[PDB]
């Protein structure tokens, strides 16, 4: 995920991401968002909510 | 809306081939995901392939992997699919599916808004 997306989701209410086969690795780069109210994984290939 | 039109099955043995096709009429460009799904009789439909318009990336079902070949003609607006060698289990009712943007049902008749004719596809 691109550490920008991460920065300017301190406003961000609802976000989502397309991977359409790719394998996403969020390595911890969420806990910045805290505004999100609405999260949106769509064919990201996760095999484990993050925590 | 969005018409489909397709051809290229009918009765062929186990051993044989076959050339599927099916060209697009109406909104082309409003269409995101594309994919065949055939009916066994009396049986439920099952989502053949899926392909991204532009993204490009291509699914099959498990049942037809590595013997079903989807294909598509942009400058024409078909979308065709070859296969050989089948089997009596590819004897099924195939249509022409269509899904519009924002869905990502790959084999699922779920949330496709569009399908063809229908044309039956004999394998003995």
């Amino acid at each position: 995920l691109p550490q920008v997306v991460t920065d300017v989701g301190v406003h961000l209410q609802k976000l989502s991401i397309n991977n359409e086969g790719t394998k996403l690795i969020v390595l911890n780069s969420l806990k910045k968002m805290v505004n999100l109210t609405e999260l949106e994984l769509i064919r990201c290939d996760l095999e484990r909510i993050p925590h | 809306q969005v018409q489909l039109v397709e051809s290229g099955g009918g009765s062929v043995q186990a051993g044989g081939s076959l050339r599927l096709s099916c060209a697009a009429s109406g909104y082309i460009y409003q269409i995101e995901y594309l994919g065949w799904f055939r009916q066994a009789p009396g049986k439920e439909r099952e989502g053949v392939a899926a392909l991204a318009t532009w993204n490009g990336q291509t699914y099959y079902a498990d049942s037809v992997k590595g013997r079903f070949t989807v294909s598509l003609d942009n400058a024409k607006n078909t979308v065709y699919l070859q296969m050989n060698s089948l089997k009596p289990e590819d004897t099924a009712l195939y249509y022409c599916a269509a899904a519009y943007e924002g869905d990502t049902s790959p084999l699922y008749y779920e949330e496709y808004g569009y399908w063809g004719q229908g044309t039956q596809v004999t394998v003995s």
